[PDB]
Formats: C-alpha cells, structure tokens, sequence
C-alpha cells in the first residue's frame, strides 16, 4: 500500500454503497405564493 | 416501521381507567424492521 505506486496497483482510495432507512437528497425551490403553479411539499 | 403513539392527562384515581376519551400522538415511527411478540416493562 505505498504511496509511491502508480494508481492502478497502488492502495485504494476506494468504497461503493447501495443508495427506507435513507434515500437521496431532495432539491428545494421558493415557496412561489398566489400564482398557478406545480408543486410538492413532501412528495 | 415500529410506532408509538402517546398522551398525558390529569387524573385522581389509580383503581380504574377514566370514562372519558382522548386520543394518542404518534412520537416514535422507525423504519428497524424487527418484529414484536412479547415484551416487560421497566419500573
Ligand atoms: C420478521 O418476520 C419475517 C417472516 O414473517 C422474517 O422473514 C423476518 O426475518 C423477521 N424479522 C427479523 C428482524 O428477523
């Protein structure tokens, strides 16, 4: 594992995950009041 | 998802439940996925 190999057989900076206990991030807007509009709240 | 739903009321006899109605409010609702058939309290 020495930091003087080349990135192919030198040690791995490495890790993979499965993406509910948790899920993604969900974006947000502004709270766009009195127009007609699309929205979520919450989903 | 385990649940618990709670309340808190007044009262001044501890031989019987009250004849009176209040509803109970969810405090706890965890996805943990293990399943309950039985259980002791803590006093
Ligand atoms: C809960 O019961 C199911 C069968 O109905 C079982 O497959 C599962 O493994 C049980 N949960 C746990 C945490 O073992």
């Amino acid at each position: 594992f020495q930091p003087t190999n080349g990135v192919g057989y030198q040690p791995y900076r490495v890790v993979v995950l499965s993406f509910a206990t948790v899920c993604g991030p969900k974006k947000s807007t502004n709270l766009v009041k009195n127009k007609c509009v699309n929205f979520n709240f919450n989903g | 998802y385990f649940k618990i739903y709670s309340k808190h009321t007044p009262i001044n006899l501890v031989r019987d439940l009250p004849q009176g109605f209040s509803a109970l409010e969810p405090l706890v609702d965890l996805p943990i996925g293990i399943n309950i058939t039985r259980f002791q309290t803590l006093l």
